[PDB]
């Protein structure tokens, strides 16, 4: 399957017009991974930093492309994005003000991304771990090394740990390559195709736990593991073939169950204690309201909050507005914090009060934007 | 199929270089090299997740390794030491982690001596059944003794009329030492073959005890005036009696 | 660290239980291997989840809470005599091997007729040998107090042996003082067992 990218351009901190800030271009929910993301100043291309390819639960990809600084003095900035799902490159300009609408547990995840031979310019194998959506480990088929993605990961883990997993990943990389070939032979096609794996567990706020192991082919769910019944789910006749093979090995299934239920949860708690400083902190949001003519729409921004769990909506006198509204979703700030936003198109009438409702610590925060 | 490993026996003077060959016909990925010693569980010297990568194990010291093909993983010790005397197992698994079913080579028996001056083939002798046993139990027990051999590399077998026999054969699990007090001691091995009294009492039946000894090769250096203790099959025979 | 019984002895046809305790960081599984003398180990069982895994005459139990496992051998045959290795995986997938349990299987003899016989001199050898055979499993034959006299029990049957499974111990030496009467002296012995007098 092929899914068009969602794009949002915004600033790390609220622009002071005299104060250099970070321009961000966030591209998410796209597939395949092939992506061209450029930042533009008045139409010209600018030197910008790009994050490692990251993976979501739905098998899509996302990237944060940021610029060194944007003093923002009487200029016009935008973002250019080229993708296989776009004929003409989509351009999104940065405004003083779409998509979104997606909307306190802890989890650990490990992702794999295979790319059918040849390389196609992209690394054929990639593996990255996440805890609470925080990057921790990074491996790829180019540089075959372990590589911690967090400071508190590398500090609390000896060199013998990374040495051991740098060897395992090389083994898993090769096995992944073989399964990718086998699939293409089963689907009776060749050329560019992708192979993805996601495993992990999560620890719920009350002490409950769950775990999952899943596989995707070309962005679509392929094989899904049930650790309770010790059986694999297949949504395709071709996926059914692997199902019958994998289920034939009982020791493997049992092994998966134990890791997800016992081993994984242990790794999660261990990592949480390591990053206790970063993960257990909470920084309140800074709300900002603005308006743009042409009939007019209102904007509400919430800056620099952690964790990402947040709820934000517009109100009218003083009830919530479900009509003519947009949700930015949770966006990476780049500081390790996050920011979002919500907009409303107004038929203003007379004497109506419009105010922004935000709940973070909950801790309900309301800012009155506008009234006739 | 299976994991193929060579050689199965080697004697080396300290300082000598030697390499053990291992090949896997099972199209596996991971390969290991294990060292097995008395009183200890298997230790891993080196392994490889897949071809193109290898990494040190628990006891890499004094050893090297290389993956030639996805099929072959060779163990190399450039300078032999007495501490390296052991039985080396080359193992293969489809993928790491899961070792089981883990497949092991036939095993490689390595003894490292400072001097080969002590290397000797076994003296083999067979003893005919007792007259008292035959009449009493209607059975006949032949006894074989392989004495004064060193190091311990031997395979004893029983042959009757040119064919190898198994049933009725009981051999010592391992050879003992003739002089346990001495570290210079050589080894002794005993075996028993029991056949019916009627079978033994037929002079047309030919019994032979055979010990296979693994010594120096044809290219090994021998400076001693005494005979070269090369690889040899030493036998002792007996004829049926009435 | 991983621990199992060093040696175990049992008669043919009986049942035996080999315990294995392990303490490791994490647990990714516990393996049992069978290794015959002078031969490569072979995979037997694999346990991860708590419970019992039965294969034929063999069964392997695991307790993750207790860090305990036992290999249960029923209806022991002669070919079951071997060393049995226990190993488990760490949190990292590394494998820890315990020094095995050597299982010694004594044949089941329903018609014991223990005696000590003198084998005729070989003429290819300068030593004489005495044979002690047809004794039950309850009979114990120890070594010699003489350094010039060698005695060997604990022989192992050939893996293909259809006939003549019997216990036997051998004694030999160069010395003239060696006789089949005093060869097996001070061995724990039942009534009616035969020694030659002169």
């Amino acid at each position: 399957i092929q899914r068009p990218p969602k794009i949002q351009v915004y600033s790390r901190h609220p622009p002071e017009d005299g104060k250099p800030n970070y321009l961000n271009c966030y591209v998410y929910g796209f597939h395949p991974p092939q992506i061209e993301i450029d930042l533009l100043k008045n139409g010209e291309k600018i030197k910008s930093e790009q994050s490692d390819l990251s993976f979501s639960k739905d098998w899509s990809f996302y990237l944060l492309s940021h610029a060194e600084f944007t003093p923002n003095s009487k200029d016009q900035y935008s973002c250019r994005v080229k993708h296989v799902t776009l004929e003409q490159p989509r351009i999104v300009k940065w405004d003083r003000d779409g998509g979104g609408s997606g909307g306190r547990t802890h989890s650990l995840r490990y992702f794999r991304l295979g790319i059918s031979e040849p390389g196609y310019g992209i690394p054929e194998f990639i593996s990255a771990g996440y805890v609470d959506s925080h990057p921790i480990t990074m491996y790829n088929s180019v540089s075959q090394l372990k590589e911690p993605r967090a400071l508190w990961m590398e500090e609390n883990l000896a060199p013998d740990h990374w040495e051991r997993y740098t060897q395992l990943l090389r083994g898993w990389q090769q096995a992944f390559k073989v399964e990718l070939k086998q699939l293409q032979h089963h689907y009776n096609h060749s050329g560019f195709h992708t192979y993805q794996r996601m495993i992990g567990c999560e620890l719920l706020e009350d002490g409950s736990i769950t775990g999952f192991l899943q596989y995707a082919y070309d962005g679509q769910d392929f094989l899904i593991f049930n650790k309770d019944t010790l059986s694999w789910m297949a949504m395709d006749n071709v996926a059914d073939i692997i199902r019958r093979v994998w289920e034939a090995n009982r020791h493997e299934l049992q092994y998966q169950k134990n890791w997800l239920e016992e081993e994984c949860i242990a790794w999660l708690k261990r990592f949480l204690e390591y990053g206790k400083d970063a993960l257990q902190r909470t920084e309140p949001p800074k709300v900002r309201v603005n308006h743009k003519e042409t009939i007019t729409t209102l904007y509400c921004r919430a800056y620099g909050f952690y964790p990402p769990e947040i709820s934000i909506n517009w109100m009218k006198n003083g009830e919530e507005i479900f009509q003519d509204t947009d949700y930015g979703g949770i966006l990476p700030s780049g500081d390790g914090t996050y920011q979002t936003w919500v907009s409303v198109e107004l038929d203003p009438q007379n004497g109506d009060i419009y105010s922004c409702h935000v709940e973070h610590g909950g801790v309900h925060m309301v800012l009155q934007g506008f009234q006739e | 199929a299976g994991v193929t490993q060579t050689p199965k026996f080697q004697v080396l003077k300290t300082g000598q270089s030697m390499t053990l060959q291992c090949a896997q016909d099972m199209n596996h990925n991971s390969m290991y090299w294990y060292r097995q010693d008395p009183g200890m569980g298997l230790r891993l010297i080196y392994y490889s997740a897949s071809e193109g990568t290898t990494d040190k194990g628990e006891v890499p010291n004094g050893y090297n390794v290389s993956r030639l093909n996805k099929r072959e993983f060779s163990l190399r010790l450039e300078s032999a030491a007495p501490s390296q005397t052991s039985v080396y197992f080359c193992a293969s698994s489809e993928t790491d982690p899961n070792t089981g079913e883990l497949f092991f080579g036939e095993g490689s028996r390595l003894t490292v001596l400072e001097d080969l001056k002590n290397v000797f083939p076994p003296e083999v002798a067979v003893f005919e059944p007792s007259e008292a046993e035959i009449s009493h139990t209607q059975k006949a027990t032949l006894v074989c003794l392989a004495t004064g051999f060193y190091p311990d590399h031997v395979e004893l077998s029983w042959w009757v009329n040119g064919k190898e026999v198994h049933s009725g054969v009981c051999t010592d699990p391992q050879p003992l030492k003739e002089q346990p007090a001495l570290n210079d001691s050589r080894y002794a091995l005993s075996s028993r073959l029991r056949v019916s009294a009627t079978f033994w009492q037929n002079p047309r039946n030919h019994f032979r005890c055979q010990v296979q000894f693994y010594g120096l090769s044809e290219n090994d250096e021998w400076t001693q005036d005494r005979a070269k203790p090369v690889t040899q099959i030493v036998s002792a025979e007996a004829w049926g009696r009435a | 660290n991983i621990d199992q019984p060093t040696e175990m002895t049992a008669t043919e046809g009986a049942i035996v239980q080999i315990n294995c305790t392990y303490q490791t960081s994490g647990f990714n599984g516990l393996f049992w291997y069978q290794q015959h003398a002078g031969e490569a180990p072979t995979f037997l069982s694999y346990n991860v989840l708590d419970g019992l895994e039965e294969k034929g005459r063999f069964s392997s139990f695991l307790s993750r809470s207790k860090g305990y496992s036992y290999l249960l051998l029923k209806e022991l045959q002669m070919k079951d005599s071997a060393s049995y290795l226990c190993a488990s995986m760490d949190s990292n997938y590394q494998l820890i091997w315990g020094a095995g349990t050597k299982l010694i299987i004594k044949p089941n003899i329903q018609n014991p007729d223990p005696a000590v016989y003198q084998l005729r001199d070989s003429k290819s050898s300068d030593k004489s040998v005495c044979l002690f055979t047809d004794f039950d499993s309850q009979t114990n034959v120890s070594q010699s107090k003489d350094s010039d006299v060698y005695i060997t029990d604990k022989c192992v049957l050939d893996m293909r042996s259809m006939d003549f499974k019997s216990n036997s111990a051998v004694a030999w030496s160069n010395k003239s003082d060696f006789a089949c009467a005093n060869a097996f002296n001070n061995s724990i012995i039942p009534e009616d067992t035969f020694f030659p007098s002169p």
